[PDB]
């Protein structure tokens, strides 16, 4: 069963720059290859097929190469139309595959996040469930590690992330970590902390609360 | 006598772009300026000599070309351009000295229902070279196991429909095509413009 | 031009059987070298092919799904059908149909398609109120709620710089959960009142809640 | 010998129109080919369109089609450029140039002097210069909002010619250009010599004097 | 359309020195490439067609190579009079004339440090509305020249306007003038007005300064 790899999973870049994308598959597949664009939510869109031949439409900026198993696609000046994820997938055995996609983002300069921590409400608590949600506003890139810390315990398993997507005024992006927990469970700790490491912050940092106070 | 452009811009049906029809054209006396200047074309681009040069150039042949595609395609009817039209179906060479002309043809050429008869070759291995024609029909491996005239996943029709319809968009709409071809051997020339 | 028109519910009851169809209008489904095939996408998540279908050729599936998809093919009103049966929760995800061949040339607007058990519910509305420990951010949450979506404004609209609202994430107990959240100075957090218009249309629930700073 | 001199040009609101001409000498004018080039502020040279010898045939580069029109009359030896509905992307220096005519392609071999169409809404507005005071020391003139180019800045009347460095116009966000004109002198003679720069605007009719002193 | 892509974009160079030009074009245009010199105000005036053959009355320094997709333009002995931008176009798509985007060729000096003045507005603009902060870099060498305006240590981007001469005809030096336009009501609203300048000639960010 053919396996596509794409490479790099998330790829950086601006206005008019070159750009290449990698997709590499567990068999020999010939020239049997096609990529395609997806704009978010809007449904994908063929650039190429056959490894090399441009779609009909399709601006001659984008061009492909490859066979066997390594291919390669390329837009040679970046426009700001082309920002999207990218798939390649093979029509060479039966089982089509694609790869997991390849997302281009806007290179803007390192911005560290607006940390906020929110307890839960008094009212939420009277349903017997507690929401904690923690803010990460305005950061660039979207890479960024939220960890959970209840009395200094490392939480897994019962948060939940959402990000913005880019801004189209500032380029960043923006997360919302929800940690849920009874109610039983809440009134059983103290602190509660939300560390975020992120590169344009030297070192983590943790906003936290104490129960009840 | 005259030379028979007519026949060829005239023309009521036109073939397919994997098909295109070439009419030579030799031995008469030709009108190209007034023949030319009608601005009821959409796409009109020359290469290697200027339009109103013609009335004092001869040639020992002249080839005009026809078929259909649509209109993100004609810019693809040109010398050196890549695609599945450029190189699958009719290729110019990189020295290409003729001109290349275009029209809307979507009042003629679309039905309400879609029109498939117009096709193109959309799968093959090797590209064309320069004025080749292909009207090979032969089912295209894909695959790994050969195909032995069986279609099917790996095997498929190496032509597709159009389907025209009269409400698409300028770019699925068809258009029709001419090029002129202007051949200059060591013979004696034959077409000259007057 | 080949246009792919795709309908059929976006709601299915798990163990169900998930059905849509995929009226075609731009080219003929018998006078065309192109199969007719299916692709899906969990939110989030990659392309996965489902199967593909020839005018009479043959069918051909993904084996991962063979056992439980079933695509057919109507000539006389110009569709081919999807059919998914036993669906879980693993199966919500974006269905495209597609005019494949060698690649998925055309492809459907795609229908979204959530396998929920969960009726209608209206969500509640916490307040996400502003700490004390220059520019400080307060919120709503709007939890517990199906289906999708809920809308949510600030001040009736005349808040709107700086504004964050966050896309929902569906909860283990097949309720979804949104917040939305506002960086404003920190000045301004005695003197102007921010108030949360959280507005969920399939259960007709409209909500303003107005979020204050938390008093020891 | 070969000779083009264009005419025409000026400012222009956007849709409206604007012909321009472009008088020939010592050629045969009824048996060349003839095109139009234009070149934006500050960018590269575009190919415009292109006529016949007689008149018959014309082609037009696709930024300007349907929307230009050029011909010619060979009585006159005068070459026209009929411009209507006229974008901001089309103001540029516009020349004239004769086709060389030795190959079977068109290349220019003659150009004429050419002629600046400035298309914009703003009504033409006189400048408002404002001074700039001050190891030696540098001081000049502030030409801010005037509409459209050029304006021509002197000093001292043309006698003082070394050290002066005026600077092109920039189209800020209002429509209008700002300048900027500056002069180094000996920090010695500066309460003695007295700098007046000369701003003058000939579109609008202005003529502004203005005193510069520490 | 054929893209023609000259490099280098800028040369200097000085009298009698031997210069090259580069042309290359997207696709193959046969012979049909031709050289053009436009001094700044003034038209262009042919220098080759068809890639080799020189334009009379054109100067024999003058040569053009080439064929297919690279071509180049040689002047043998560079003479004052040779200072200018240097365009090709392609004429092999007669219906589409395309050009380069040129090549000027500039006076080849040593480098040379600006000096920095800074200016407030006048007083008698400050009563219409408008601010305008201008920071100027006077005879410096080459043409690359970084002014960032730093108003409170807070870059100011997306405010100001730059402008460069022509290469002095004394000393081929350039100067350059920046133009941070702001409102009154942002005038005040701040203290700290900065011009920092980074140069080839310099080392460390200049920074030139006054008080109201
Ligand atoms: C094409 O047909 C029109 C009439 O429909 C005729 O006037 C014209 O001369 C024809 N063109 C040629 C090249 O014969």
């Amino acid at each position: 069963d053919i396996q596509l790899t794409q490479s790099p999973s998330s790829l950086s870049a601006s206005v008019g720059d070159k750009v290449t994308i990698t997709c590499r598959a567990s068999q020999g597949i010939s020239n049997s290859l096609a990529w395609y664009q997806q704009n978010p939510g809007k449904a994908p869109k063929l650039l190429l097929y056959t490894a090399s031949t441009l779609e009909s439409g399709v601006p001659s900026r984008f061009s492909g190469s490859g066979s066997g198993t390594d291919f390669t696609l390329t837009i040679s000046s970046l426009q700001p139309e082309d920002f999207a994820t990218y798939y390649c997938q093979q029509y060479y055995d039966t089982w089509y595959t694609f790869g997991q996609g390849t997302k281009v983002d806007i290179k803007r300069t390192v911005a560290a996040p607006s940390v906020f921590i929110f307890p839960p409400s008094d009212e939420q608590l009277k349903s017997g469930t507690a929401s904690v949600v923690c803010l990460l506003n305005n950061f660039y890139p979207r890479e960024a590690k939220v960890q959970w810390k209840v009395d200094n315990a490392l939480q897994s398993g019962n948060s939940q992330e959402s990000v913005t997507e880019q801004d189209s005024k500032d380029s960043t992006y923006s997360l919302s970590s929800t940690l849920t927990l009874s109610k039983a469970d809440y009134e059983k700790h103290k602190v509660y902390a939300c560390e975020v490491t992120h590169q344009g912050l030297s070192s983590p940092v943790t906003k936290s609360f104490n129960r009840g106070e | 006598n005259l030379c028979p452009f007519g026949e060829v811009f005239n023309a009521t049906r036109f073939a397919s772009v994997y098909a295109w029809n070439r009419k030579r054209i030799s031995n008469c006396v030709a009108d190209y300026s007034v023949l030319y200047n009608s601005a009821s074309f959409s796409t009109f681009k020359c290469y290697g000599v200027s339009p109103t040069k013609l009335n004092d150039l001869c040639f020992t042949n002249v080839y005009a070309d026809s078929f259909v595609i649509r209109g993100d395609e004609v810019r693809q009817i040109a010398p050196g351009q890549t695609g599945k039209i450029a190189d699958y179906n009719y290729k110019l060479p990189d020295d290409f000295t003729g001109c290349v002309i275009a029209w809307n043809s979507n009042n003629l050429d679309s039905k309400v229902g879609g029109n498939y008869n117009y096709r193109y070759r959309l799968f093959r291995k090797s590209n064309l070279k320069p004025f080749e024609r292909d009207i090979s029909t032969e089912i295209y491996q894909a695959g790994s196991k050969p195909c032995n005239g069986v279609e099917g996943f790996n095997c498929y029709f190496p032509l597709q429909s159009y389907g025209f319809q009269p409400t698409n968009g300028v770019g699925y709409q068809p258009y029709r095509v001419v090029v002129l071809s202007f051949e200059l051997l060591h013979a004696p020339a034959t077409v000259c413009g007057k | 031009q080949v246009q792919l028109q795709e309908s059929g519910p976006g709601l299915v009851k798990p163990s169900e059987t998930l059905s849509l169809t995929c009226t075609v209008s731009g080219g003929s489904i018998s006078s065309s070298n192109y199969y007719w095939g299916w692709i899906r996408q969990p939110p989030g998540k990659g392309l996965e092919w489902i199967g593909s279908i020839y005018y009479s050729g043959s069918s051909y599936y993904s084996p991962s799904l063979k056992s439980r998809v079933t695509i057919s093919v109507d000539t006389s009103k110009s569709q081919f059908s999807l059919k998914l049966s036993s669906v879980t929760a693993a199966d919500t995800a974006v269905y495209y149909c597609a005019s494949t061949l060698g690649a998925t040339f055309y492809w459907g607007q795609g229908t979204l398609v959530t396998v929920s058990s969960a009726s209608t519910k209206g969500p509640s509305v916490f307040p996400l109120a502003p700490s004390s420990k220059g520019t400080a951010a307060l919120g709503c949450l709007v939890k517990d709620y199906f289906p999708e979506p809920v809308t949510v404004s600030w001040n009736s609209g005349a808040l709107t710089s700086g504004v964050h609202t966050f896309p929902a994430v569906l909860q283990s107990s097949g309720l979804y959960s949104l917040s939305s959240v506002v960086t404003v100075p920190s000045s301004s957090l005695g003197t102007q009142t921010y108030i949360c218009n959280v507005n969920h249309k399939p259960s007709n629930t409209k909500v303003d809640k107005r979020v204050e700073p938390k008093s020891c």
